């Protein structure tokens, strides 16, 4: 059991406190350092598993050794001594540039920093596959590949006497959260007159019991059997946008299509949902065009009326009906038109606040 | 939870769902970056370059070493209380 | 004519449907593959135009062949057999790392993905100039350079028996939309008291008949004879910001200058527009300082009053007047002050919603 | 359309206009990434490394091949309807 | 003294005017070019200080010379003439690719562009340390390293006859603004029921006399004796968020924690501030758990009640009290709940504007 | 200025302050990118590659040279007024 001297240290985040305790538990013993220092001195490989019986294996990596061993040593009696030093000097400066970039002042908090194995690539000789193979990763299936690339390292010791950096890594494994479902959303444009609109919804959302949540897909991979994320992906969603996804069409915002056109049709549940005001829709089976009622905004095409439909020049056979026949626009409450560009958000917000400060003075005068 | 019927009336459909798996880290393994290469089979032909490399490294390594010592020196065994 | 089996496939975006049909039209015939497989086996170049009379030319690229041919083969009888394999093994692992990064799980939808020629650079041997030259691009003018770098590739075949990837590219050419004008906007600060403000407008806007639109300059190059974009750049602009650009000064938002100062003067139409409260303005011709009326916000300097003006230490000769003499601030309706930082937007929006929910209960009580 | 006079009163000017040209893609050309190099003039000195390379590639290539087959198997000639 | 011909040039930003004048003052004299052209022709080093007595030293860098001198020349009588040209041709194409990327059409305004020394790395041979060393930077302390990497270059001459580019650099030195204090803010979550919240504040803010400002930490390094920024970091903060930081708790917004949990404790002023509803808190000294009053939102742990506290499994000794005992939630005015995700901001703003346009028609009807 | 007491009641603390130093640029130094390497010890073995390199460079360099001349030709000595 150890205790943190909090009055002495005065201030620290939870991330720094927990990494500091972890630093005490995972750092090499003071004489394990002396053993490692002597083992490192006597090796000459680019990567080497240092086994001292009793203590755990330590993986040692030397970032320019492959170049020295493969390119410089075989030239030892064919190139001059000055040239050999000049050749190695270029490698050392480029390697120092990487050490500086990764471990230099751009590294804010060395105690709680977690460095991804891929960011260490140049420090480890320009490639990480042999490191991962020495740790047991075969490269035989994509999941093990994703896990191997999710490895993060913490710094546990910096030796200024012998110039080496000891890092501690941990192995990622998958933790399935069975109550969370990730959903990919996809929209098609619809027409009001000659204006082409679409509903603004997130590309990915998550359901979790009572909750609908936002989903950050940055750190995720959509494998065939599940979404694999190396970091937390869930984050809160405003009640209003949750209400939109729960069926309140008036809560969903909308905007006009960018450029010339939007996504104007989609295949879903074996049916074609299509903005047939914006593209030519045609029944291939009968040869007859499919007109969009001008007081409807979309067409829901299924095999009950057209087994094989042509849509913007592509011919698609469809299945039995899974979406009702389009309803009149007048039976659909559309939500507010918006822009997501940040200057538009700021300019319209400034206007709204001014209109509200005006409105806030009159209902005092009249009441 | 999601109302697919009403969303489809304004052009929004779901095109896939999946379970959610996050990565958790466990166990431990030590990795050492050996900054000083073995140059003995180069017979002092890189002596100047190696000494300059070592000097450039010191400027970077000393602040990290100091930051780590600043933390671990405030971590004592339980009964010092 | 082909048809998509939509009931079988069930769900697909328009992008996937159209790429899938394109995949059927552009993929090599089943026996064209057997021809290609045999041609690839017997070549030894880094890049090679594979011509089989009748069928089209196929450009073959081998990502480590230059290294094998230029560096390894000339060493065959001077380095050991183990060393040769070790040297090539380092190249193969680095090359596999690039294949994994580009074609691995980070590639969401291989059917509709479009890979830029520059993203293929490492897969093609670390440089694309020789590929482009074999396709006919000379590098003789900048437009052909931009078009050549706008090439995108689609995957049409992956051979797991002989380990090769067939891609289909298309050639970009320029499509001028004569009714769209791109405009670069540039602001100068102005002073209210000792507060230094500027109007918040987009850096680029587009006019298009009745419309003013936003303009995403990311994929564009501003050539001397037109703006060349490799992607759609136009996207909607809110009515309020359009009204701002149409002359409603009260619709334009404003904010305080960052840091110490803003852009405090500008040359436009041969005149100098200057915030002379914020810098020293002086007529060089007469030697007399140019004071800014404290109830004016800017000074419009032209040769009718000063042929050669000094402004923050730079001496500029100006032309005849193209902007009226500054008007009093009291004859200018300024718009709302705003911040575009996202936490400020969110915090002020939360406040506005609360004030509106308060205001919404009182006008029910009083009415 | 843009009111340059009123914008100049609040410090905004246009410093350039240009026509708008977008790139459209046409025609076609096949490009092949040959993943397996010609190594015959290396006389089996890279046999171990090549076999390992091929095995690493398979894990990546098979899912792409499968995705492409999943699509093209749902694309039939017109009269199958 | 020089004058800009503003009627001839017609339009230019202040940045272009000032760089253009600087271009006239810093460009080499017309015959200094002829001297430089002849000096460059007769050298063969990768980097070389060109000293012509009278005129200043000019630092010349040749981007493929180390490769020619170290790799190609020693092979001159062991490899064929074709192979030598092929080897160099690969380097030249890769080098041209870098020249094109940096000096090609992606460089919008060559007169006022400022290119960082690090962006020039490949143009200078793949590393900048030897360039910086020739200029006097030792690499002996981190501040000189940061300054050396803050160097920016301006283009002053492009020679199409002899193919060289002359750049002018300036040396960064530190300008301390003693009245500006940078503050790092850090939040802990708190509980209302089983809902876990936190206050939304910026990670860094700056105080400056009367002002609280936003702070962009992008270009900054937090050295032990001060924050060193290579660019202006200060930018305006909305009055409402300033009021939040000035003690108006109702002006501070709040949101729910992402993922599973937030930062649930922190060490500050030798005390532990902890959300003890969300983690196990326990006095190690007495062995007794520390319950959080359900009408309190946080616990402020100091040595007056517990000299050694255990918090989520970490044991921390704390100092004398620096934060009062927690107050009841009912004595704290909480601010609005918000989301910072941009679609949520846009969707809720659209709703707010609609509610305000409704509200704006009724108080005309009733008044 | 910042009210640490009230902020601590909603979980916000300051964990560090520092002075603010910004970089200002001064003096000058000329740097020349020599695009044409010295190839004489390669005895015309790179003649084709060098000529092609030079031709590729021209397309890039000429517009920059022209932009610089467009500016400096509008910068005259004081008495031309
Ligand atoms: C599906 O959408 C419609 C709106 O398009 C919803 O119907 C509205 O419901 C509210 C009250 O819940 C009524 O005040 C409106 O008059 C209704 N509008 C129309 C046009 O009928 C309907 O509630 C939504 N369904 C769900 C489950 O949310
Ligand atoms: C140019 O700007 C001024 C505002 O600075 C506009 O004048 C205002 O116009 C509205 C009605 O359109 C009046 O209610 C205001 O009283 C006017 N304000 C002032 C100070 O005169 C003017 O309309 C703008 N010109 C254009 C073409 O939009
Ligand atoms: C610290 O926070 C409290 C709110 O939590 C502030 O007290 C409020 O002050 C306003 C007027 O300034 C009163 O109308 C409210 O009734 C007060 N609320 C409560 C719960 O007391 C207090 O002013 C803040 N202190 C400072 C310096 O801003
Ligand atoms: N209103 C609530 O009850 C609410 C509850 C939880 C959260 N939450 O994210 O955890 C956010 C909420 N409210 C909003 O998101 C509206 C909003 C959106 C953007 C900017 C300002 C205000
Ligand atoms: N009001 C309209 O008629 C409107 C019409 C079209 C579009 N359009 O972008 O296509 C946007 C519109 N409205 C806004 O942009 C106001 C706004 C801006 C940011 C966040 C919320 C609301
Ligand atoms: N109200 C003011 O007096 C104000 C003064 C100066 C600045 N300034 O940044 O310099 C901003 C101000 N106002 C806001 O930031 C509110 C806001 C925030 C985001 C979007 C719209 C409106
Ligand atoms: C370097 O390598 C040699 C051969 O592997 C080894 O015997 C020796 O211990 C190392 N020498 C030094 C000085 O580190
Ligand atoms: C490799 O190259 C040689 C020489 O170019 C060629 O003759 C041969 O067909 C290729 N050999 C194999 C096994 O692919
Ligand atoms: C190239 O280098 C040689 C040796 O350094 C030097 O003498 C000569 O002036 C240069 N030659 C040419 C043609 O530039």
């Amino acid at each position: 059991g150890v205790v943190l001297a909090g009055a002495a240290l005065g201030v620290a985040t939870a991330a720094q406190i927990t990494a500091g305790i972890a630093l005490h538990q995972s750092m090499l013993n003071s004489q394990a350092i002396d053993n490692l220092r002597a083992s490192l001195e006597t090796t000459n490989q680019a990567i080497e598993a240092i086994r001292q019986a009793g203590q755990e294996m330590i993986l040692a990596v030397q970032g320019v050794q492959d170049y020295i061993n493969n390119e410089l040593i075989p030239s030892m009696n064919q190139l001059s001594c000055d040239l050999i030093g000049q050749k190695l000097g270029l490698k050392l400066l480029r390697y120092y540039t990487e050490i500086l970039s990764l471990f230099g002042p751009s590294l804010r908090d060395p105690i709680s920093a977690e460095i991804s194995i891929q960011a260490l690539s140049y420090a480890l000789g320009g490639d990480i596959n042999k490191v991962l193979e020495k740790l047991g990763y075969s490269g035989g299936d994509l999941l093990g590949i994703l896990e191997s690339r999710g490895i993060k390292a913490r710094i546990t010791h910096v030796d200024t006497e012998s110039y080496f950096i000891v890092l501690s890594i941990a192995y990622p494994t998958l933790s399935e959260i069975k109550g969370v479902i990730v959903h990919r959303l996809e929209g098609v444009s619809y027409n009001i007159g000659s204006q082409e609109w679409y509903t603004t919804v997130p590309k990915y959302v998550a359901t979790q019991g009572y909750l609908i949540s936002n989903f950050d897909e940055s750190s995720c991979t959509f494998m065939p059997e599940g979404t694999v994320c190396s970091q937390n992906a869930l984050y809160p969603m405003s009640p209003l946008l949750q209400e939109c996804l729960r069926g309140s069409t008036k809560s969903c915002a909308r905007t006009l299509v960018s450029g010339s056109f939007g996504n104007r049709f989609i295949l879903s549940q074996g049916n074609l949902i299509a903005n047939c005001a914006s593209i030519l829709c045609k029944c291939y089976t009968t040869g007859t065009i499919i007109n969009q009622d001008p007081d409807k905004i979309l067409t829901y095409i299924a095999a009950d009326h057209c087994p094989v439909v042509e849509v913007n020049g592509v011919t698609i056979q469809v299945g039995s009906r899974r979406y009702p026949d389009a309803v009149y626009l007048h039976r659909i409450d559309l939500g507010p038109p918006i822009s997501l560009e940040r200057l538009d958000v700021g300019t319209n917000l400034g206007n709204a606040i001014a209109k509200l400060e005006d409105a806030k003075e009159l209902l005092e005068s009249s009441d | 939870q999601i109302h697919w019927g009403n969303l489809s009336k304004i052009g929004v459909v779901g095109i896939g769902s999946a379970s959610y798996k996050v990565m958790t880290r466990s166990s431990h393994q030590s990795l050492v970056i050996k900054l000083m290469p073995n140059i003995t089979l180069l017979n002092n032909c890189t002596r100047v370059e190696i000494a300059e490399y070592r000097r450039l490294l010191r400027t970077v390594l000393e602040p990290i070493r100091d930051a780590l010592n600043a933390m671990t020196q405030n971590i004592r065994p339980v009964q010092s209380v």
